[PDB]
DNA sequence: AGCAGAT
DNA sequence: ATCTGCTTTGGGTGGGTGGGTGGGTTGAGGCAATT
């Protein structure tokens, strides 16, 4: 008879109980348990749940079964099983795993299906319980909880590289070349004193072939508690975790996760020579479950919105609803998000499809708001402020890993914005070296670093949406834009659009703005739909120019040159106009650039040249 | 064993007479022939 | 120290002297109300909805009437604008006021107690509990008050433009 | 003092 | 089964032909680059 050590509960009864639970169970039991019986339907609740879950798992070939604890309390049989799971998690999880495998094989055996049985026999099967009681606190873990299932909510802080954990040792003889694999128990190798071969019984002739053993994946994570659990505001404590097999690399640094595991404790050796152990035991958590806290229909909805006659103003309004009366700026930013076509050229250089916009004006107006909105919308991008230590940094820089004491090349904000929008909030205050790397990016669209023995180039195909403020307390219309902005002419000449949003004091304008602001205390689109639409268009559509567009572009450029001797427009404006027309075509999901696209692009560029 | 080596499942097998022996391993937790094989091999 | 002040008022003395790093930190706090750390050793982001109470001295060490306030203040104009209320306290010699201050300080030095007797100060505990009670509350505003504040805003903007002239 | 080796 | 023998913690009562990706981390002083 098999009995768990220190208890009086049979393993056979546990196995049969859980098998009965799995083969026969319905969600209606859970619904009645939670006092939600009136919500019971007639098809899903009356159909076997875990049998369906096993069938689908077999169809998909997966093995891990996510189990909810309450369902054990829902079935009369399994109350004791639930309590035992909460008190003796290891053995209970073991019997659960074997019962899962046994029922999996029994299903095929009974249903005489054509599915291969050898493949099923080869698989290790597992269960991942979760929601096993009110989550406790890292500061409330007393010794009473050692070897017991607990729930912890905390913020990931770090995760070590995968550790190879040994399962089966491999030994080879030096006089007969006979090999046999010996399992491992609690980290001790039961290495033989002589070959198992009768013919060659030579003693103490075993060697460990390290690369022929069997290993399993292990990883150590560090966890820190949530802010709301801090009683006064002191430094949050830290607990260490251990994740094995498919939970390895299941969470990235900085994530909020809820972890279910067994609170274990292990002795620590005093030194790496003897067997003496410190009286203080070190704790950790053995995790068994972790939680983190386009379709044809989507395509059809996208076509439906695209067919709308008033699409342009709709997207413009939806970009930043809370801002008031900045239609031109919103339209320009909407064009920037989509981005113009990118050209891969043979016999010629690469031509960038990005759009760079500078939002410069008085401090009163709303400019950081628009950058925050754009960051939210952008499928890829960063937020940064020049001369800001908080920001990661605009340029790739060589550093030393404090955790591992190694040199690592870390990419800056510009490189991490590849294919996206990098919003720089404070463009005015910038280091000269930062303004050099920015020039190299906006010109060559790559960052080259040749220090610390490394010579490498990093792609930085990212748009830029910066903001600027005047030197004084307000913008002086009399002086030119260059004098007020305090930026080199070489630098503010590269932006495709420059927007002068000025807070001129007008009775009507102030009245309207105050009314809007106080009221804050034409449909609009959700941010998720907007970002998905933008990503779809940016990944699939690639508009092309046509003869009519070619005529209108040439004519508009010539007209913009003839206005002036003073040079009104330069060849830069032609590239800006073509990029803006391409972006406007992208927004309509059109594969061609019509007269309307080029005409819209000129209207925005000419207006931008206008007050700027 | 599906779980790692340090999972730590302990067993108590009952002899025909009222004495309990201790075995370690999930396979033992499930099976009895494996338990007896481990008993013999651990000598 | 800023972390301890999260969701509370921060008491910063000698604000003008402060280094550019801390100035950028507070600039971030006011705009975003967030504490961000970007280091290889650790990467932890904490929200900070905390108020700032600053004390500073003019550029030359004393206020100069000839120079306007802006020039007297070393701090960026944007930082001054972001402040909800900016108080400028000056030390003007005067026979009566000087005599009153001297009598007050000197009585405090001789007797070790407050000199005033016209009114009795309220107990600190009562004031603290009332402040907490007020923090617990939540008022509301109507449309008529909205119109009144809007009118006040246009009046203030016109006056401020005229003054800025 | 615990553990690693030669008679 | 008994007798013989080396080495710690971590630290200068082992050292710099073992080094600093094996840990002992502030304080002062010189140098290039930044100003
Ligand atoms: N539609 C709007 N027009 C003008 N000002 C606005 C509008 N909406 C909000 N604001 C004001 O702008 C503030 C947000 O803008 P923000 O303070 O970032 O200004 P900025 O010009 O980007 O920079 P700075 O920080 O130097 O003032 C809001 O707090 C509100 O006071
Ligand atoms: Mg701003
Ligand atoms: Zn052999």
């Amino acid at each position: 008879l098999r009995i768990i050590w220190g208890t009086n509960v049979s393993i056979q009864e546990c196995t049969t109980n859980f098998r009965n639970f799995l083969m026969s169970f319905k969600y209606k039991f859970r619904k009645i348990l939670d006092e939600r019986e009136e919500f019971i339907n007639n098809t899903t609740d009356e159909e076997l749940y875990y049998i369906k879950q096993l069938n689908e798992m077999r169809e998909l070939g997966t093995s891990n079964l996510n189990l909810d604890a309450r369902n054990l309390l829902a079935y009369k049989q399994t109350e004791d099983l639930y309590h035992q799971l909460l008190n003796y998690p290891q053995e209970v999880i073991s019997i659960m795993d074997q019962t899962i495998k046994d029922c999996m094989v029994s299903l095929i055996v009974d249903n005489n299906l054509d599915y291969d049985l050898d493949e099923i026999e080869t698989k290790f099967y597992k269960v991942r319980p979760y929601n096993v009681g009110s989550c406790k606190g890292m500061r409330e873990l007393n010794p009473n909880d050692i070897d017991k299932l607990i729930n912890l909510k905390g913020l990931v802080l770090r995760s070590t590289p995968v550790i190879p954990d040994m399962k089966v040792a491999f030994f080879k003889c030096n006089v007969c070349d006979h090999t046999m694999a010996v399992e491992i128990d609690r980290g001790v190798i039961q290495e033989p004193a002589r070959c198992e071969r009768i013919d060659c019984n030579e003693p103490n002739s075993m060697s460990l072939i390290h690369n022929r053993c069997s290993f399993a994946d292990k990883q150590v994570i560090k966890l820190q508690e949530t802010p709301d659990f801090v009683p006064d505001g002191q430094t949050p404590h830290s607990i260490s975790l251990c994740v094995y097999d498919e939970l390895v690399d299941s969470c990235r640094a900085g994530d909020r996760i809820e972890v279910t595991g067994t609170f274990r404790s292990i002795p620590i050796r005093a030194n790496s020579r003897q067997r003496v152990l410190k009286s203080l035991y070190k704790t950790y958590v053995d995790v068994v479950h972790v939680k983190k806290v386009i379709t044809d229909q989507d395509l059809a909805k996208i076509r439906e919105v695209a067919a709308r006659e008033d699409l342009y103003s709709l997207l413009a309004r939806s970009i930043a609803p809370s801002i008031y009366e900045l239609e031109d700026v919103k339209k320009g930013i909407l064009l920037q998000l989509f981005g113009g076509t990118n050209k891969t050229f043979t016999k010629g250089g690469r031509y960038r499809g990005d759009i760079n916009i500078l939002l410069c004006g008085d401090p009163s107006t709303s400019k950081s708001q628009i950058l925050q909105y754009v960051h939210k919308i952008t499928p890829r991008g960063v937020y940064t402020s020049g001369k800001g230590s908080s920001a990661v940094g605009l340029t790739a820089y060589i550093t030393r890993d404090v955790d591992t004491k190694q040199l690592v090349l870390e990419s800056g904000a510009l490189v991490l914005s590849d294919g996206g929008v990098c919003c720089i909030d404070e463009f005015d205050k910038m280091s000269d070296s930062t303004r050099s790397v920015l020039h190299e990016v906006m010109e060559q669209q790559t960052i080259s670093i040749a220090k610390a023995g490394i010579i490498t180039t990093l792609n930085a195909r990212s748009s830029i949406l910066a903001s600027a403020n005047p030197i004084g307390s307000r913008y002086n219309p009399n002086l030119p834009v260059t004098e007020n902005i305090d930026l080199p002419p070489p630098l503010l000449s590269r932006f495709d659009l420059v927007y002068l949003v000025l807070d001129k004091v007008d009775e009507k304008n102030d009245r309207e703005l105050a009314k809007h602001l106080t009221n804050l205390y034409d449909d609009v689109l959700p941010v998720e739909f907007l970002t998905m639409y933008i990503s779809y268009a940016k990944e699939h559509i690639h508009p092309i120019i046509t003869e009519a567009a070619k005529t209108e572009l040439v004519r508009a450029y010539v007209g913009m040159r003839k206005m002036g001797k003073r040079i009104t427009a330069t060849t830069r404006q032609l590239e800006s106009m073509i990029r803006l027309a391409e972006a406007h075509a992208k927004m309509k999901l059109k594969n061609v650039v019509e007269l309307e696209d080029v005409q819209e692009a000129v209207r925005l560029i000419r207006s931008a040249i206008k007050d700027y | 064993s599906a779980r790692h080596s340090r999972f730590g499942g302990l067993l108590s097998i009952q002899t025909p007479d009222k004495t309990r022996l201790t075995v370690s391993g999930s396979q033992a937790l499930v099976d009895e022939k494996i338990a007896l094989q481990k008993l013999d091999d651990s000598k | 120290a800023l972390v301890l002040a999260d969701n509370g008022i921060c008491c910063i003395d000698e604000f003008d002297k402060m280094d550019e790093s801390d100035r950028t930190a507070i600039h971030e706090v006011m705009e975003q109300q967030t504490i961000s750390i970007s280091k290889a050793g650790i990467n932890t982001t904490l929200n900070a909805r905390t108020s700032i109470l600053a004390a500073a001295n003019p550029l030359y060490g004393r206020y100069n009437p000839r120079l306007s306030p802006l020039d007297n203040i070393n701090l960026p104009a944007a930082l001054l604008s972001r402040f909800d209320i900016l108080f400028l306290m000056l030390d003007i010699p005067s026979r009566d006021d000087d005599e009153k201050l001297a009598e007050h300080v000197t009585y405090v030095h001789m007797h070790n107690k407050q000199p005033d007797l016209d009114f009795t100060p309220v107990e600190p505990s009562k004031m603290r509990e009332y402040i907490a009670y007020a923090k617990t509350k939540r008022p509301v505003m109507s449309e008529a008050v909205n119109d009144y504040v809007v009118q006040a805003y246009i009046r203030l903007r016109q006056d401020s433009k005229r003054e800025m002239d």
